[PDB]
């Protein structure tokens, strides 16, 4: 089951023609379809007969009954109004070391002036998503160091324990079956040293 | 559990393969040298190993990319734009030893300074299995032909099967192949670029039917 | 330019280039040529020019810059969100790349 | 500034040195039949210009990757003197630049 | 052959726990032994039944005479004071492009807050050593670019022609059978190429 | 902390890592594990952790990173000057590295 962008992240200023402004990303339907409140927020903000672009489908103004009509990627971009969401959630959870071991890095994703990210996977099952940006983030200064290693573990088939803080939840990935948080540190697995 | 079946991408066709199998370039049965490309290096090829991979997926992507290379060639005006690849299904008996185990073992027998890190990182990423000496027709139980017309975007799959294929229940040998310490001065792990592929595996696939750019994995494992 | 955001898919970055941002001196352009995997050399998506700006004031390497470099050497399929804006790599125009995600598989990348 | 383009060439020589206060790097791009293309890049004076570093790295990776490249060198004011490099492109790994 | 740190390289007060301060290093036996100026400086200032730590041994001064007892690396770090030599000598010579062709970079050295050096060989025998540092040096600017090339030739095992400035002399290496100066240029050259 | 500086020889770094400096956000560690050749797994020298500081204000790579990288990638053995401080990495104490030098032969790495 996928992870659902909390209402709050709804950009009041929608992207124009599928160009979600920087740091924001096109809301998918699987997501809007899942976020009850957002839907509900919509019924009351959507003026009569307006059509809205999404990554997947289109959302028709309540005059049309207000609908999440499916559609192909970036099809709804033909329309001005595009549903975007900011990728950063200030969780409120306390800053602390959480880590998962024996994972690998995969699925590099990169916005424009936002985080570089990756999906750490253990034995096929995706485990967690981590991100690192030199522009925003409680750790924006650790980017340059981390990015360099993120990269090495990426070309090499190297397994690692990854430390992550949950004080920031990242939604750059559309329709995920895993959570994304801020990358705090990587550590090549070393069994003998008792790391993995 | 050890694998039972491995794959091997090759540019040689079934009438050839089904009847003669594959045979290693040479007698150097040194794990590290092969694992690091040294024994498959252009004009230094002598590994007593036939590369295979327990991951079809792996093979599929190499081919999937080799094919694209064609298109991009014709695009520049080098190629005819067509491609023909083969992916052979092989019965991995106890004469196929894992590259992983074998590497990690040669290391915990000679010393961490005796083996280069990436070269083992690489052996894991290829799920390479070392068919020691030769891999006979009897084990090749199938093949998948891949024709592509990059001009018209047509990909054609077709599976022929070996008659000579002998069926028996086997699995790759669990005990790693053990080599003596290398003597060679290895510089780094030679590996073919985009996508990364083992100089043996990537190089044994080519035959007579230009020079392959082999690069040192380490020279770029860390960005410049 | 184009009026809206294209979203290619199963694109592999096939070539990279670094060029000066003819208009602005604090920046330069990282340009590339993505191309839908498999597609016939004839297809429209068999040769897609793109570029993105890199600010020459901040040190280091923008995330896109690191991914572009990682997915290039590894030739991994993406989901480029291209346009709407366009720059001019190779004299001919080229669309600005504004986001890119690796393809997980047929599900997100058809 | 008669600029030129040289495609499907390889980097045969790579070297970083000093040139007065500023430093510069140069490359010999070469094509078998054809001659040598020597192009250099120096400190832009203006400091912040990540350019030199960036362009330098890029060139190193080209050198490193052993790939063909496409260079757009401006023109050398006096014979013998390498031209000033303004554009660098790494040709599809294993293939050629179209 | 050992290059002997000139007398003045020495710190006034030796250092504790074997932790020779930043930018300085443990003095050696084979180096103190070869230094007359030094042995004299020492005895002319060593009181009591005092013994000192040397990277590879001990120095019984004062009432003990001025004896240089052999030893083990870090072994004498047991003591109260280890004699420290400074590594940076402002040679005060001319900025002339001394170059050494056909060399290969080896034996890397690094230390907190100081320089990165390499012993450039040829036929196995050394030739020169050079360093780069972002903190101290005339060519602090050049470090960023130099590290890059240095790294390549190193792992690659690339043969090169190195360029140094003798304006700075370095005593970073223990028992230097060769000199050590400021790295100024590295060239992946073609024999006789005008690029070297 | 530890009493005095330890000088281990014939070490090869087998892991490598990064984490933050629990004291400040202006610095961060760059831990790693080193092993001494010959040392049996019972020996404590077959698993010696360490770390160094990296200033997040000075952008770029320290000479010690640059070396670490090189000697790691290459499995070069080394003379390491660790102590007297201990730092925490992977929830355990690890000896701060202050200087290291690649091993030339037994003549300096016994
Ligand atoms: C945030 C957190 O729970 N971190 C755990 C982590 C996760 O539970 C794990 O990623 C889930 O897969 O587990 C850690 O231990 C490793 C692993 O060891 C197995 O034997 C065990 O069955 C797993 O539950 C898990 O503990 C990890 O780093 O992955 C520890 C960490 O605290
Ligand atoms: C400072 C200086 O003297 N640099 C010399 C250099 C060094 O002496 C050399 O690197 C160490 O031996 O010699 C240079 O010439 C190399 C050249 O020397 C001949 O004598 C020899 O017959 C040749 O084979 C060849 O090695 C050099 O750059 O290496 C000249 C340089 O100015």
């Amino acid at each position: 089951g996928i992870v659902i962008p909390p209402k709050a992240l709804f950009t009041q200023q929608g992207g124009a023609y599928g160009r979600c402004p920087n740091g924001t990303r096109a809301l998918t339907v699987a997501e809007l379809r899942g976020n009850a409140e957002l839907q509900t927020y919509l019924r009351q903000i959507t003026p009569g007969w307006s059509i809205y672009g999404l990554y997947d489908g289109t959302y028709l103004g309540q005059a049309y009954g207000g609908i999440i009509k499916d559609a192909p990627p970036g099809a709804g971009f033909i329309y001005r109004e595009t549903f975007c969401i900011t990728t950063i959630y200030k969780t409120g959870q306390p800053a602390a070391d959480h880590y998962y071991s024996k994972v690998t890095a995969t699925r590099l994703l990169a916005s424009t002036n936002s985080r570089l990210c990756a999906v750490f996977v253990r034995d096929g099952q995706s485990v967690i998503g981590a991100c690192a940006s030199p522009y925003e983030g409680r750790y924006r200064d650790m980017y340059d160091a981390l990015r360099r290693l993120l990269y090495m573990i990426y070309m090499s088939g190297l397994a690692v324990r990854v430390h992550v803080s949950k004080e920031e939840q990242y939604y750059d990935y559309e329709d995920a079956t895993f959570q994304t948080y801020a990358l705090t540190g990587i550590s090549l697995c070393n069994p003998a040293a008792s790391i993995c | 559990d050890p694998p039972a079946t491995v794959y091997r991408y090759d540019s040689r066709p079934p009438e050839d393969v089904f009847q003669n199998g594959f045979t290693a370039w040479g007698n150097n049965d040194n794990v590290l040298e092969h694992l690091t490309g040294r024994s498959c290096q252009v004009g230094s090829s002598n590994s007593a190993f036939v590369s295979t991979s327990s991951s079809r997926r792996y093979t599929e992507v190499y081919l999937e990319h080799r094919m694209q290379e064609a298109v991009e060639a014709e695009r520049a005006g080098r190629g005819t734009g067509h491609f023909i690849g083969y992916i052979y299904e092989v019965r991995a008996d106890n004469n196929f030893y894992g590259a992983a185990s074998s590497y990690f073992e040669y290391v915990d027998t000679y010393g961490d300074n005796a083996g280069r890190i990436l070269a083992g990182a690489l052996a894991t990423y290829q799920s390479e299995y070392l068919a020691h000496r030769r891999i006979p027709p009897e084990n090749i139980r199938r093949v998948t032909r891949v024709y592509h017309n990059g001009i018209t975007g047509e990909t054609t799959t077709t599976e022929y099967s070996n008659a000579r294929y002998v069926s028996q229940q086997t699995r790759a040998n669990p005990n790693p192949y053990t080599s003596r310490r290398s003597v060679a001065s290895i510089v780094g792990t030679l590996v073919r670029m985009a996508p990364v592929v083992g100089a043996c595996m990537a190089r044994q696939a080519e035959s007579s039917e230009e020079a392959m750019v082999l690069v040192y994995y380490e020279s770029i494992a860390y960005s410049f | 330019d184009v009026p809206y955001v294209l979203v290619k898919t199963n694109m592999v970055v096939t070539s990279v280039a670094m060029k000066p941002y003819e208009v602005t001196p604090t920046r330069m352009l990282v340009c590339g040529i993505a191309a839908k995997l498999g597609a016939a050399a004839s297809s429209p998506d068999a040769h897609v020019p793109f570029c993105f700006g890199k600010d020459l004031k901040r040190p280091g390497s923008s995330p896109m810059e690191v991914m572009l470099r990682a997915v290039f050497m590894q030739q991994r399929p993406l989901r480029m969100f291209l346009g709407p804006k366009q720059l001019t790599f190779e004299g001919k125009p080229a669309l600005e790349l504004i986001r890119m995600v690796e393809c997980s598989g047929k599900q997100d990348c058809p | 500034l008669p600029t030129h383009l040289y495609k499907n060439f390889t980097v045969q020589e790579l070297a970083l040195k000093l040139k007065g206060k500023n430093q510069e790097f140069c490359l010999t791009a070469f094509m078998s039949g054809r001659s040598l293309v020597r192009a250099c890049l120096s400190d832009a004076g203006h400091e912040h210009d990540t350019w030199f570093d960036t362009m330098l790295g890029f060139a190193i990776s080209a050198y490193a990757l052993k790939s063909r490249i496409a260079l757009t060198v401006e023109d050398s004011p006096y014979p013998g003197t390498p031209g000033d490099l303004l554009e660098l492109q790494i040709c599809p790994l294993n293939g050629y630049c179209e | 052959g050992i290059v002997i740190p000139p007398q003045e390289q020495i710190t006034q007060h030796g250092s504790p726990y074997g932790r020779c301060a930043n930018k300085t290093r443990a003095l050696t036996v084979a180096e103190l032994r070869g230094s007359g100026d030094l042995q004299e400086y020492l005895r002319h200032v060593t009181r009591g039944w005092s013994i000192f730590a040397l990277y590879d041994g001990t120095y019984l001064g004062g009432e003990y005479g001025g004896v240089i007892k052999d030893g083990t690396p870090g072994g004498a770090f047991d003591l109260k004071t280890t004699f420290c030599i400074m590594t940076t000598r402002n040679t005060g010579q001319p900025a002339t492009d001394h170059y050494y062709s056909n060399v290969t970079a080896t034996r890397l050295l690094s230390s907190t807050n100081s320089r990165l050096c390499a012993v450039f060989v040829r036929s196995g025998q050394p030739v020169i050593g050079a360093c780069t540092s972002p903190y101290d040096g005339k060519y602090w600017s050049m470090y960023s670019r130099l590290r890059k090339m240095l790294y390549l030739i190193y792992v690659a095992g690339i043969s090169v022609r190195v360029h140094v400035s003798k304006e700075e002399q370095y005593y970073d290496y223990e028992d230097a059978t060769f000199e050590t100066y400021a790295l100024t240029g590295i060239s992946i050259c073609n024999p006789g190429s005008s690029l070297c």
